[PDB]
């Protein structure tokens, strides 16, 4: 019997990158069940504020059964639910990216304008006309958030949800 | 507080207390969480360290307790244990209202004697087992010097806690012992005041015996067929006497 | 047996952001039921100005039951239900991203205009091409509001609705 | 036997402002019912001039039941429904706000039209493109109403609407 809403520990060694779906698989390392292996996956959040881990299938050694008591995780030592990782993973790149695209841009249709009132002609020729392209280009792949990623060497707290036996 | 009562009530008619409580609340939500921690790890290590130092006590003074529990003393001339006795003085039993029930001494055949193949030692009952944790895993790490004292002496209670039950087993194996010598010495001075039957035992013998395959020379097959027991009739009870 | 609408206190351990959905446990600690805990969950509200926890799941030690009391929270030593956190979380860091795409716009466009009346030239370009996508992106971002966070430090008052057993 | 639609009075401790329903206690500390209490909820009015209790679920203490006469609140000693509480939240942060937005709309545009009849340029720059945005965000956050919240520790009186026993 194990009651509805308590607490126990378990270790993550293998680590992901959250991009792909998949069975993750940690330790339960103390309490009633000892020596026993959950496997599970995680969720895409489109906020980079936290990020969470679904664990359903549960295996206990001794008797080859297999329980699926769905539980999730919160962080070690700091008892919330987010990841310990970086959240900027790619804003910089895609930053840079649009705006050089786009003084690039300006600088080839700007110092055309200002013709009126052969080297500074071919600037502009190359900033005019390789900024529009890779500003279109820069629109379309504008649109990748960041990536989180647990660790291969972090424990976790695993919350129950309902009971066992 | 409560015992200066009236000082109590009227300086929490004042909103200081209102606005000190509001910190301790918090304080004491989160003191329970530590301490079970520490007492669980505090009462491991208590009691594997007590149960060591005490075993190498044992493991040190082995000696004299070989010299003091001769069990093969206790045998009997076909290797068989004696039985255990009981002995118990002036027994009353108020058992309900208009009822009393009293009684001299009682005696109580508490094992049945049986054959025996070697006598047990002290090493069966006093020993206590031994299986050292070295894996200290923490629940939530001391951050402040408060926690960490408040953990550091729950972790000292529990190790006081284990030292104590330690103590507790050894000594009922204690009593244990020496209540199983007692029942046997008991049994042998009984024997001698004449009150309780000596067992008996029939012994049949063969000689050659088996198939054209197998042969054994001389077989012997011992019987016991009389159980020691009490006995009813007083007059054959010869007492003691000293100088 | 519980009044309807009585009063208790809880201990909360565990923290959670208003961004992802989960499992939540306190621990009733005093009055008639010990060692009780209970899960739940959290809502996300309209207006950050209050912040409650929706608790349904309860189990009582002793026995080997999960009881079906739906209760809620209020702030400890307030009796009120406001949430103790910050709600100044996300309005600076896009206004000024804004303001700042904004006024490269228009730096580019009136110092490009007031020309008739090189590197003052290549600011006006950089000014005038990278405030555009910058605008409309942040206008594109400039929605998410303000989320909340209990702390994992702090424990509850529970107000009741219904009676259990 | 209650008459239909007398006085009772209770007090009121629990606070909450007018931003998400929930459910409310008080304590009739009056009358026959001695130790009662009632559970309900509140309303959120077109206008803040007054705020109403509905007040629906009625615990009587010592046994296990729970009757349904559902009443309402006036506000004491004034014989009214209003509450005592402030209505002037959220007019002027918004209003200061638009203002602001169109000012620097204004001095962008006319301070720009103004240069026929470099660091004066600029504050028409920074003016002329950062009102426009906040203009239309300033409209676009200006429908949020100013709020209501009840007290804590003010007792409350409540009419009767039905019989009961």
């Amino acid at each position: 019997i194990i009651k509805t809403g308590d607490i126990m520990f378990a270790v993550l060694d293998t680590s992901v990158n959250s991009d792909e779906p998949g069975p993750i698989l940690a330790t339960i390392v103390t309490g009633k069940l000892k020596g026993s292996k959950l496997i599970g996956s995680f969720n895409l959040p489109s906020n980079a504020d936290k990020m969470v881990i679904t664990f359903n299938t549960m295996s206990i050694p001794g008797a080859e059964k297999t329980i699926s008591i769905s539980a999730y995780a919160i962080d070690p030592n700091t008892a919330r639910t987010a990841l310990a990782s970086r959240t900027n993973h790619h804003y910089l790149m895609r930053y840079g990216s649009l705006f050089a695209s786009s003084f690039l841009q300006g600088f080839g249709n700007a110092f055309q304008s200002a013709n009126t009132t052969s080297t500074l002609e071919n600037a502009v020729i190359g900033l005019a006309t390789v900024g529009k392209a890779w500003s279109q280009q820069a629109q379309q792949l504008f649109n990748t958030p960041t990536t989180v990623e647990v660790y291969s060497g972090t424990g976790l707290g695993i919350l129950f949800t309902q009971d066992v036996t | 507080g409560d015992t200066g009562s009236l000082a109590g009530l009227q300086a929490m008619a004042d909103s200081k207390y209102t606005r000190a409580q509001k910190k301790q609340k918090m304080g004491k939500i989160r003191e329970m969480a530590l301490k079970e921690t520490a007492l669980s790890v505090g009462a491991q290590a208590g009691l594997a360290w007590r149960a060591k130092i005490i075993d190498e006590q044992l493991n040190k003074q082995a000696r004299n307790l070989d010299a003091i529990y001769d069990f093969n003393s206790l045998v009997l001339e076909h290797n068989i244990l004696p039985p255990v006795l009981l002995e118990g003085r002036n027994t009353l039993n108020l058992a309900d209202a208009q009822s009393i029930r009293i009684s001299d001494r009682t005696y109580k055949v508490a094992k049945q004697a049986h054959f025996i193949t070697t006598p047990p030692t002290w090493r069966q009952y006093l020993w206590m087992d031994y299986v050292k944790p070295e894996a200290p895993n923490v629940t939530l790490l001391p951050k402040t010097k408060a926690e960490k004292e408040i953990w550091c002496i729950y972790t000292e209670r529990g190790w006081k806690n284990g030292i104590d039950q330690a103590n507790t087993i050894l000594e009922e194996n204690i009593a244990r012992i020496k209540e199983d010598f007692g029942g046997m010495i008991l049994y042998r001075k009984l024997l001698a005041m004449n009150m309780v039957s000596p067992p008996y035992v029939s012994h049949t013998d063969l000689g050659v015996t088996g198939d054209g395959s197998e042969i054994h020379i001389d077989d012997r097959v011992l019987r016991i067929t009389a159980l020691p027991e009490l006995n009813v009739n007083s007059a054959e009870w010869r007492a003691a006497v000293a100088k």
